[PDB]
């Protein structure tokens, strides 16, 4: 299936039956569907806490680091987990959510205190 | 292996009418102030521009109302002055408005630019021509308006990763790594595009 | 904001001038009666022509007419045709146009003086070989397929009538009218591939050749024709 | 100014001699086939016209030349032969008609040219008319010129002689024409009209907004009208000559008459032009008295001042007339060429 322009995209790839996402960092092209064919499988990942309660993922950086060195673009997901590791810059947008977050914190737990 | 001809014809019919009689600039770039919708298309326009369209005039508009569309006349980017205080401009050089205009309000026309004071020895493409964005600037006041005037730390896992990599190596090299930032040149939103690159219906 | 406007002059000493035109309606036949019938007939048709303008035409002219109908979208009916005849003298004169569309060739007769008939325009004015195209039927349909909104050929204001010296390829020989003889001096059909020496040869054996050199059948019209125009200027006048 | 306005050189310079009926049948299949044409045709035909009737096919001519597939070209020359089949015909309300509505038509006289036709607007003794026309030339802004002193004179009569009260176009005209024919920076009539020009479009500006200031009109976008001319003002005291006139009266009507008692394009931080009413009063009564402390006889007649310029006017009409001749001498060195140029098809065939 030769699409006609298009890139290369590292992306996310779901798996596992419902109620049991499970991610696997992968190279395609931008035209692949969601869990269509890739050419390299490069990593996986589990948004579910295990036994221990931390959570699994699997980065292959020579690997990656020759695929964008031949040239893929990233998807906000997986870049934001990339940034979240540390091999890559953290990400605005995160940096936002979190200020946000402790905002509304700040917020409620003032209210709180307004109401007691 | 049995050819096919009636693909071909059609593709060169297709491609030889379209070039023909494909749609006007000005007729596809006209709008309807009283609903804000270009004929041809029957799409809306956007809500930060719903008020320029409905105010300001086209940069073919301005330019009909002097001899010559105005050569090298001031015809600066609204958007770029209103997102910088700095002056910024366009050296047009060539100009070809389109004649099954009525008011003669659309066309193509550029030449060289400058963008902070960044001249470029190229006469290249204006970039958002239809825009009702334009702003004319007379030759007086012209002078005093045309006047103008390293490193970040790698990544922890990454300068890890170097560390381990160069004490394997056997050097020390305690310096701390690091790249050239000043010959990245991150560009501005508002860097103009090539016309050409960006078809049309 | 008004729009353009178009205009031709041409002026030409020994060129533009071209004299009198008359109309082949107007003059009466052969046939014996009273020259009060042609006259008055010709005033009324005259004082219906101070309305209505005839563009004049010829056979071979094509003609883009609208009429009122009373059983039409809007109540009017637009067709363009060729000119093959005009026919009838007086009021009932007609004239007859074709034109083949989807693959049918149709004909109609236009009355060119009932009221029934809005306005008439030239599209394109030249004259043919032939008298009479009625042999276009039998003719291929592509000499016969026009435009339905093809734009009028403007003529210059005073000129001579254009005169296509060209020829017309037919259908093979089963023809209604046997065109082929010489009775009917025709020109514009091709002999040389629609049959052959032989069947041309057997066919001018009806020719006759008298009937040109015979002078008291033919219709002097000179003097006719001169009080025709007197009258004609004489109620422009009045 | 009769030597001035006649030029025989120009109707006994290169006529062409073709006849307008084939040029016009040229012309015709030319744009029936919509291929682009040259502005040769249209310069013959227009040098040959010698009649109304020929005149106005010429006038639609035009139209279909403007809205032929070539438009930039634009050449002044035949810009002014038409201008001068027109005006020796003297079409008056089609001539009007063709400047109020160049949109349509596409004319842009040169000094010269324009200079001829305002002369002969004064020996028809017409006002309207040339208010329109300078109107006209104030959406042009071609004021660097020898012309400017008729547009002055033209406007300070005009001005004066109007005699109308509230109408928003007219008044916002006025104060709009009144600034670039000062911009010559001569004298008191000069920087005073200026200020005049700065008050009235304040004055525009505070009873219909800045919208109308600048969206059928090319100005500058800065609201504070009145703070520039005080600015002049205050900067005209510090510094010459100052022949004043009571148009100052009508300043101070404006000012105090503002002062008695949606899209928003002002910005938040900056004050708002209705709440600077009072302290732009304040100011400009201040800079009132520190003139009057300070040239303020109030006397002398604008329009009569450029009776004085007449001087001067017939001064620098040499050098318009000079600059005409040159120009002439370009137009029938750079002519010829193309006349050449229009045989080498007919070589070439
Ligand atoms: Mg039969």
């Amino acid at each position: 299936k030769a699409y006609r322009g298009g890139h290369l995209t590292i992306r996310l790839a779901l798996g596992g039956c419902t109620n049991r996402p499970f991610y696997r960092i992968v190279a395609a092209h931008n035209k692949c569907p969601r869990d269509g064919r890739f050419v390299e499988q490069l990593g996986s990942y589990d948004p579910l806490p295990n036994s221990h309660g931390e959570k699994l993922v699997a980065l292959n950086l020579d690997r990656i680091r020759h695929w964008i060195g031949c040239g893929a673009h990233l998807s906000k997901p997986m870049e934001k987990l990339l940034g979240l590791a540390g091999f890559f810059p953290l990400h605005p947008m995160m940096i936002t959510n979190a200020e946000r977050l402790r905002r509304k914190r700040a917020r409620e737990v003032l209210l709180a205190s307004q109401k007691t | 292996v049995r050819p096919r001809l009636i693909a071909e014809l059609a593709r060169r019919v297709r491609a030889l009418r379209e070039q023909l009689n494909r749609p006007r600039d000005s007729q596809l770039y006209a709008v309807d102030y009283e609903t804000l919708t270009r004929p041809f298309s029957g799409r809306r326009l956007p809500v930060r521009a719903w008020a320029d369209v409905r105010r300001e005039s086209r940069l073919l508009q301005l330019l009909g109302r002097l001899p010559l569309f105005g050569l090298g006349r001031l015809v600066t980017r609204k958007s770029w002055l209103w997102q910088h205080d700095e002056p910024c401009y366009w050296r047009l050089t060539r100009v070809r408005p389109d004649y099954t205009a009525q008011n003669l309000d659309h066309g193509k026309a550029w030449g060289i630019l400058t963008f902070k004071g960044k001249t470029e020895s190229e006469a290249r493409e204006i970039e958002h021509v239809m825009y009702h964005d334009w702003r004319l600037v007379p030759k007086h006041e012209e002078e005093a308006f045309t006047a103008f005037t390293a490193s970040v730390p790698y990544p922890p896992l990454l300068r890890a990763m170097i560390i381990a990599e160069r004490q394997k190596n056997g050097d020390t090299s305690t310096e701390e790594p690091m790249l050239n930032v000043q010959r990245i040149r991150m560009e501005p939103w508002d860097y103009p595009a090539k016309q050409e690159d960006k078809g049309r219906a | 904001q008004p729009p353009p406007k178009p205009v031709i002059v041409d002026k030409h000493r020994p060129v533009e001038p071209e004299r009198r035109f008359l109309s082949p309606e107007f003059i009466p036949r052969r046939g014996r009666t009273d020259p009060l019938k042609f006259q008055i007939e010709r005033k009324d048709m005259l004082e219906r022509r101070k309305v209505l303008h005839i563009p004049e035409f010829y056979v071979g002219s094509i003609l883009r007419v609208t009429t009122a109908d009373p059983y039409a979208s809007g109540k009017i009916s637009q067709f363009l045709g060729i000119c093959i005849q005009r026919s009838g003298r007086g009021l009932g004169a007609t004239f007859i146009l074709r034109n083949v569309i989807e693959g049918q060739g149709v004909e109609i007769c236009f009355e060119l003086y009932n009221p029934r008939v809005q306005e008439i325009q030239v599209v394109k004015l030249e004259k043919r070989l032939d008298d009479s195209l009625l042999y276009l039927r039998d003719a291929l349909p592509e000499y016969s397929t026009f435009d339905v909104n093809m734009k009028p050929v403007v003529q210059e204001p005073n000129q001579k009538v254009p005169v296509n010296e060209l020829k017309v390829k037919m259908k093979p020989k089963p023809w209604s009218k046997r065109w082929e003889r010489p009775n009917f001096n025709i020109k514009g059909i091709r002999f040389d591939l629609c049959l052959t020496e032989q069947q041309m040869k057997e066919a001018q054996k009806w020719n006759q050749p008298w009937l040109e050199f015979d002078m008291m059948r033919e219709y002097d019209t000179s003097k006719i024709e001169a009080a025709i125009w007197k009258e004609i200027e004489a109620s422009k006048r009045s | 100014s009769s030597a001035y306005v006649d030029s025989h050189k120009w109707e006994a310079r290169e006529k062409e001699h073709y006849c307008l009926a084939d040029l016009a049948s040229l012309m015709d299949k030319t744009f029936e086939r919509k291929l682009p044409v040259s502005s040769l045709t249209i310069s013959r035909l227009i040098d040959n016209i010698s009649s109304r009737e020929e005149i106005d096919h010429a006038e639609y001519y035009l139209y279909k030349f403007r809205h032929s597939p070539n438009c930039w070209y634009l050449r002044n020359w035949t810009i002014h032969t038409w201008i001068r089949q027109c005006l020796k015909y003297d079409a008056q309300d089609k001539a009007l008609y063709t400047l109020v509505n160049k949109v349509q038509y596409g004319i842009f006289p040169d000094n010269f040219t324009f200079n001829l036709l305002m002369d002969s607007f004064i020996k028809k003794e017409n006002y309207k008319d040339a208010l329109s026309v300078v109107f006209e030339v104030m959406m042009q802004e071609a004021f660097e010129v020898p012309s400017t002193q008729l547009l002055s004179l033209y406007v300070l009569f005009h001005c004066l002689a109007k005699k109308t009260d509230f109408s928003w176009e007219e008044e916002r005209n006025f104060g709009a024409s009144l600034l670039l024919p000062g911009l010559k920076q001569k004298n008191s009539v000069g920087f005073s009209s200026q200020l005049y020009g700065y008050a009235l479009l304040g004055k525009v500006e505070l009873q219909q907004g800045l919208r109308a200031v600048y969206h059928n009109m090319p100005l500058i976008w800065k609201p504070g009208y009145l703070d520039r001319a005080l600015q002049v003002m205050e900067k005209v005291a510090a510094s010459p000559e100052d022949i004043k006139l009571c148009r100052e009266a009508l300043d101070v009507l404006g000012a105090v008459l503002k002062a008695l008692t949606k899209l928003v394009e002002q910005l938040d931080i900056e004050e708002t032009e209705q709440s600077k009413l009072p302290q732009y009063l304040e100011r400009f009564k201040a800079l009132h008295s520190k003139l009057q402390a300070l040239k303020i006889e109030s006397e002398g007649l604008l329009s009569l001042t450029t009776q004085l310029v007449k001087e001067k006017l017939s001064t620098c009409e040499a050098e318009d007339i000079a600059t005409y001749e040159q120009n002439l001498q370009q137009w029938h060195l750079d002519l010829v060429q193309l006349i050449q140029r229009e045989q080498q098809q007919r070589e070439q065939a």
